[PDB]
RNA sequence: UCAGACACCAGAAAAGGUGUUAGUUC
RNA sequence: CAGAUCUUGGUGGAAGUAGCAAAUAUUCAAAUGAGAACUUUGAAGACUGAAGUGGGGAAAGGUUCCAUGUGAACAGCAGUU
RNA sequence: GAAGUCGGCAAAAUGGAUCCGUAACUUCGGGAUAAGGAUUGGCUCUAAGGGUAUCAACUUAGAACU
RNA sequence: GUAGCCAAAUGCCUCGUCAUCUAACUAGUGACGCGCAUGAAUGGAUUAACGAGAUUCCCACUGUCCCUAUCUACUAUCUAG
RNA sequence: CCAAGACGUUGCAUUCUUCGAUGUCGGCUCUUCCUAUCAUACCGAAUUCGGUAAGCGUUGGAUUGUUCACCCACUAAUAGGGAACGUGAGCUGGGUUUAGACCGUCGUGAGACAGGUUAGUUUUACCCUACUGAUGAAGUGUCGUCGCAAUGGUAAUUCAACUUAGUACGGGAACCGUUGAUUCAGAUCAUUGGUAUUUGCGGCUGCCUGACAAGGCAAUGCCGCGGAGCUAUCAUCUGCCGGAUAACGGCUGAGCCAGAAUCCGUGCCAGAAAGCGACGAUU
RNA sequence: UGUGGAACGGGGUAUUGUAAGCAGUAGAGUCGAUCUGCUGAGAUUAAGCCUUUGUUCCCAAGAUUUGU
């Protein structure tokens, strides 16, 4: 008789809570020694989202050279400070971290990440390491020479400057970013020169790039099969209820199959959202970052009244296409896309015409406070 | 561009409202559901205190 | 097929006229209403009612009107939709009632004129309906 | 290119196969 | 006697589990007291709303009436009531 | 807008009063609140309707204005 | 086996034949009758009004459904008993 | 298999278990497997017939309890089966359906009918396991940070229009490319819609606080709008190229080559709570 | 013991629709529905909005477990 495709994807289970708050990069772009030394991932915070007006330069389309309204996501990306380097050696059992070398000075932001109770502690983290770096710089030199001689993959330890974002959290987020391009010696000397220095997102991404955003989705709590998997609601006559799956299995096998929908956690799950195009890489110091070439109308990216439950974006930000996993103010990972793509949609350059900065809190009718007072008496 | 609503008579920005067409081929660009619903209730903006149509048509 | 007889593609807009829906007959063919019995280009989706939107080609019967037109299936084109749909420029459009016109399988209107507004998607998709349209919004 | 492997026993036939190894008669 | 869904009595796992979710709803201060969500007084908020959750009787009960006293037990929490 | 379902099951819709209007059929009694329409607030007013110049009492008709 | 009535709550064959209703009906109604196996106080044929009786259709109506979503109280849940 | 696709020939009821009871159709719901392949991909012949092939999909309705069915359409297509004739402590109760009742036939009768017609209680999980998700003691000194990846899972699908091109070929293609849609999957809440205890603001009725004002009650009194949150194939965003092959065609003359929606990996989800590493500080 | 936390206050943002009070050569009428001005006012605004040279207050502690 009649059949239907399955509800849900068997590739995204178990539908359990993510073991991590911050999106982990499970695959870095394939290393190319011809390319110059560069980073492959940046770590930011979801400020919010808004919408833009854009002229669509897509030949052969029904709305070629005609304005489109497009939703965009704003991720605040203050520069990340490089504080260490880790070397990975390929082995018949996979990658193994041979050694890790840290910078001389680590800020309180990243030192908190090593503590659960930073207020109580004696703040002893990396104190003896800071000493050994002071008197005995030779030991550091042998460690990086070991990385150059043996390790085949070089990853920099870089942390966010969370104090610069309007977040209550004071612990920074520290992650490994693979350094692709050049020889292993080139990566290590690049890491050494960038110790304690800030790497901005302008160098990593170039305003028309397709990236993969990685993060944990917002938790929706425990849900039933109707909402966790999308099954049909049972009829109103149903005794004991209807927001359930009627037949959870057959007589044989005499077990419940893993492929049958059950109630359980639906949310807080690690996702990798592919092919997100950067529409704008705005600078925090620039006062024109929300102004386009056709609009003028000096304005900042933060909507009038502030970003809802985030604050005011004063640092560098990235305006991305579509949506990203996770709620506002969650840490998000922006990695370079693994796949090479030559589609017209993915290759066309993006020119913004107007950016909405009205109040997302409520039905904002005014882009800027100045013209709000002009319309008002 | 920027369109002027018919009920509230304020300015509208792209993708911040609805446009409605009657039988007589007349087009109305509503700004918000509030003015959207008031118009279908046949509520005259000239008698409604927060509309700029009132503020211009009553001095 | 229904889409093959159309000139150019059409953007995904909100369906608002599922099967069993009676909508006004907007041309002068003499029919008064149209009863949607199926919609062209409807694949296989269990328990899912076929539905139409402005410019979609449907199979309709005349529930009220001239007796020669009733008791038969003839193709129709949905020209006005009361359910709001989002154009790609960001504007949401809906009409004051649901309306359609009588056409042959190729796409030529049986009537000679259309009363009331006509959706621009329907006009772009079907040149003959655009030609017979008085106003296109 | 989904060999075979111990009676009962847990099963397959006709007819073929440039598969191959031996034979029979012109 | 190991059996008879044996007889009588006792005791387990389930299990600190099912559960104690109809009848709108209680709150503050004080008193008493070893102990107060529940007793009492005052204040507040409410309900039954005269076909009452009011005031009485018949049938039935039988002392449950009243004052005083209170270790338990009973009032499926508590209890000075 | 019944496509649900064995079936409009459940739900929704209607609903008081005033005025207008009301079919087939019929045992002439009914059907009938058939079906279908319109009207309804507040306030300031008058207009009538009773008892011995004066008292007592809600009950309908309008008229504006809002 | 008359007057009647009928694929009727009565017809196996059978989803009978024809018409009507619908886009489509093994349904309903109207009709036909060699009616397995209808029929006249084991009452036949009707029939206004009535019916929490059985069966169709129409309008209005709607979360019945497309296709779900949201909200409130009480649970469940944790806790003391 | 055979030659004259005939003739032939070879193949793909019983009463063992249950009567100190295994709930007994269909539909709905939902997952999985099978290939004897309807569609899709790729090949071989002469649209049709074939081979590989189960990756992916296989619908909306009318009558009927249905089953086999049959109609009205859509669609690339609307293939056939297994799972205790899969699925009742999942539902529903239409079919079956004790007791009430009606009809026909049969019986002297009580009654019968494998004839039709109506009305007719659908219990319990709180145990074990399985399956969801949720913590979690302990090896690794302790605690923490950053990782590794064994293994398990896996995902995308189809169509149309345009350009090729009115060209090839003699009426009418295909490769490429392009713009869009279908089904499915994962998110998101800028905009739009829905939702209202924001009891947020306004309005309305009855009663009550002497009136005003301001409130209260009406098991959330009602009405309008309503931010935030939630949420919608009612909204938006996102959803690939490697290798080894089958059929099958070549190369030399086994060994290679080309070669499918197949297969295994890249990628994506989980992370072994008895797999591991680097690092930090060490009362 | 800090660009610390909290409780409020101020500003922004948003929702509603111009509050109460008083005043009027407004008001059908014989006191009076309503209207106008002050008045896009007033109320509400984080409860999972933003921001604060503000105001007041709080914090250098108990318990418990851990050795290469």
């Amino acid at each position: 008789k009649f059949e239907q495709p399955r509800h849900g994807s068997l590739g995204f289970l178990p539908r359990k809570r993510a073991s991590r708050q911050r999106g982990k990069v499970k695959a870095f772009p394939k290393d190319d020694a011809s390319k110059p030394v560069h980073l492959t991932a940046f770590l930011g915070y979801k400020a919010g989202m808004t919408h833009i007006v854009r002229d669509l330069d897509r030949p052969g389309s029904k709305m070629h050279k005609r304005e489109i309204l497009e939703a965009v996501t704003v991720i605040e990306t203050p520069p990340m400070v490089v504080v260490g380097v880790v070397g990975y050696v390929e082995t018949p059992r996979g990658l193994r971290s041979l050694t890790t070398v840290w910078a001389e000075h680590l800020s309180e932001e990243v030192k908190r990440r090593f503590y659960k109770n930073w207020f109580k502690s004696k703040k002893k983290a990396f104190t003896k390491y800071a000493k050994k770096y002071a008197e005995s710089t030779q030991s550091i030199n042998r460690e990086l020479e070991r990385i150059k001689k043996y390790c085949s993959v070089v990853r920099v330890l870089a942390h966010t400057q969370i104090r610069k974002t309007p977040l209550a959290q004071k612990k920074a987020h520290l992650m490994e970013i693979q350094v692709n391009g050049g020889s292993v010696a080139d990566k290590v000397e690049w890491a050494r020169e960038h110790f304690e220095k800030t790497v901005d997102i302008k160098s990593t991404f170039e305003q028309n790039e397709m990236i993969d955003v990685i993060g944990v989705t917002r938790g929706k709590g425990n849900e039933g099969t109707t909402a966790r998997w999308g099954t049909k609601r049972l009829p109103r006559k149903t005794h004991r209820g209807l927001r359930k799956v009627a037949c959870i299995g057959a007589w044989h096998p005499a077990n419940v199959q893993w492929t049958v929908a059950r109630a359980g956690n639906a949310g807080y799950m690690h996702r990798t959202q592919l092919n997100s195009k950067i529409y704008r890489i705005g600078a925090g110091d620039d006062a024109k970052n929300a102004s386009t070439d056709f609009d003028a109308t000096e304005k900042r990216i933060t909507p009038m009244g502030g970003f809802v439950r985030y604050g005011v974006v004063e640092n560098d930000f990235v305006m991305l296409n579509g949506a990203t996993p996770g709620p506002v103010k969650r840490v998000l990972t922006l990695r370079k896309s693994l796949l090479t793509h030559t589609s017209r949609k993915a290759l066309e350059p993006v020119s913004l015409k107007w950016i909405d900065t009205a109040s997302k809190f409520g039905h904002g009718r005014f882009q800027t406070p100045a013209e709000a007072k002009q319309f008002l008496g | 561009r920027v369109h002027t609503c018919y009920f509230c008579s304020g300015p509208v920005y792209p993708g911040h409202g609805i446009m409605f067409v009657r039988n007589d081929s007349k087009v109305f660009r509503f700004c918000r559901s509030k003015c959207h619903k008031n118009f279908k209730m046949k509520r005259n903006p000239r008698k409604v205190a927060w509309t700029k149509a009132y503020r211009k048509a009553h001095g | 097929r229904g889409r093959g007889a159309a000139s150019g593609t059409k953007y995904r807009m909100t369906l608002g006229l599922p099967v069993q829906a009676i909508m006004n007959c907007a041309d002068n063919s003499g029919a008064k209403n149209l009863y949607i019995v199926s919609v062209f280009g409807t694949g296989a989706r269990l328990n899912r009612l076929p539905a139409a939107s402005c410019g979609d080609m449907v199979l309709a019967t005349v529930k009220k009107g001239k007796p020669d037109l009733r008791k038969k299936i003839m193709p129709a084109i949905v020209v006005r939709q009361r359910k709001a749909w989002r154009r790609k420029d960001g504007v949401y459009l809906y009409f004051e009632d649901n309306a359609g016109v009588i056409v042959n399988p190729k796409g030529e209107m049986k009537g000679s004129a259309i009363t009331g507004p006509v959706a621009k998607e329907c006009a772009d998709l079907w040149p003959r309906i655009a030609s017979n349209a008085g106003t296109v919004v």
